[PDB]
């Protein structure tokens, strides 16, 4: 029984899943920042905007 | 307003003589189950109602052992009970000749009264409960397993059985709230039947010190 | 709010001596009569009033309409809003729930 290198390196369709959810994380985090700034940002019934 | 005092007129009656009937008293059942709206009907509207007098009731007897021991309750009005009031209840209760009788007070009452609260007679004792707490009656609360008083010899029993001295058994404080509603005195025993987590019971005994 | 003497630059007190009410100081003889009216006060202090009404309160605050839950819209939680601080400060409203056996409580 073993482990090596080649059991830790990542796969091919991984690369792709994670650049589209990394691409995809950081456009909402960038609307959701726009519109807190703006004051557009509806806030949560349970805390401030913040 | 006038309608929330009278829903406190109404409950607090409830409840007190829910204790009456608790602690063995003649009391008719008919009383037990009366509505508010019948309070309303056997009693005016706050403003035309007087606190002093209206609610003192004293047809409770100890019909249970002696239909000829009578029982009195009072409801003062002021918010602290004054030297003078009691002056004139203690007369009025010689001249019912009778041995106790309940307070209730409504905010607090006077500290000399404090003091004459504890030494106005041998024969004589005298039990005072709060407006808030009687909102409320214990004995129904979720956390509060159900006590039954017994008889000297069930004690007698009980002793026997686990060979044991009366003062090994654990005990519970006088001024317990259990302790006031049931208005037993230092030196008696109390079971106490726990609901289970299941159908099933544990029964544990404790002293009144 | 303050009010200073011109001649010594000191705190003035409000007193009545004669026929009318005036700012004077307590170094030098200069005073002012108060003939007419202001309108700023020192923003008074007394704490929070929770329970004068508690409980079931007097019903003559009855009030026709009501929002509604997002989950289950039982019969039975009608409005209450209420204040936060100061008479310059915000409101702040509230959404509370209370049947058994849970913590609901909406803002
Ligand atoms: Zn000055």
């Amino acid at each position: 029984f073993s482990i090596g290198i080649g059991d830790v390196t990542p796969g091919q369709g991984l690369l792709k899943a994670k650049y589209e959810l990394l691409n995809a994380g950081y456009k909402k985090c960038d609307e959701y920042i726009e519109a807190l700034n703006t004051g557009k940002l509806q806030q949560q019934p349970g805390c401030t905007a913040e | 307003d006038d309608e929330e005092e009278t829903y406190r007129l109404w409950k607090i009656r409830k409840t007190i003589m829910q204790l009456c009937h608790d602690r063995g008293y003649l009391v008719t059942q008919d009383e037990l189950d009366q509505t508010l709206e019948e309070f309303k009907a056997q009693s005016g509207d706050k403003p035309s109602e007087g606190r002093p007098r209206r609610t003192d009731l004293t047809v409770l007897v100890a019909h249970n052992d002696d239909p000829t021991d009578q029982m009195f309750v009072f409801f003062p009005e002021e918010p602290k009970v004054g030297i003078k009031t009691i002056k004139v209840y203690c007369q009025r209760m010689q001249e019912e000749n009778i041995t106790r009788a309940l307070i209730v007070v409504q905010q607090g009452m006077t500290p000399s009264a404090k003091q004459s609260l504890v030494d106005m007679a041998p024969k004589y004792i005298l039990e005072q409960f709060l407006q808030q707490e009687l909102l409320i009656n214990i004995t129904e609360h979720e956390l509060v397993p159900e006590h039954v008083v017994m008889t000297k010899e069930e004690v007698t029993e009980l002793l026997a059985r686990y060979k044991l001295r009366e003062n090994q058994l654990p005990r519970i404080q006088a001024g317990d709230p259990v302790a006031r509603y049931f208005g037993i005195k230092r030196g008696q025993v109390v079971k106490i039947i726990r609901p289970s987590e299941t159908a099933g019971r544990y029964i544990t005994y404790r002293l009144v010190q | 709010m303050l009010l200073f003497c011109p001649g010594c630059g000191n705190g003035l007190i409000v007193e009545e001596g004669q026929r009318c009410h005036r700012f004077s100081c307590n170094t030098c003889p200069y005073v002012h009569n108060i003939t007419r009216k202001v309108t700023n006060r020192k923003y008074p202090k007394l704490k929070e009033v929770d329970d004068v009404l508690g409980g079931a309160a007097a019903w003559e605050n009855v009030d026709s309409t009501a929002e509604s839950c997002p989950k289950c819209e039982h019969p039975r939680a009608y409005f209450m809003q209420l204040q936060t601080r100061s008479a310059d400060e915000p409101m702040t409203t509230f959404y509370k729930c209370c049947n058994a056996q849970c913590g609901h409580r909406w803002r």
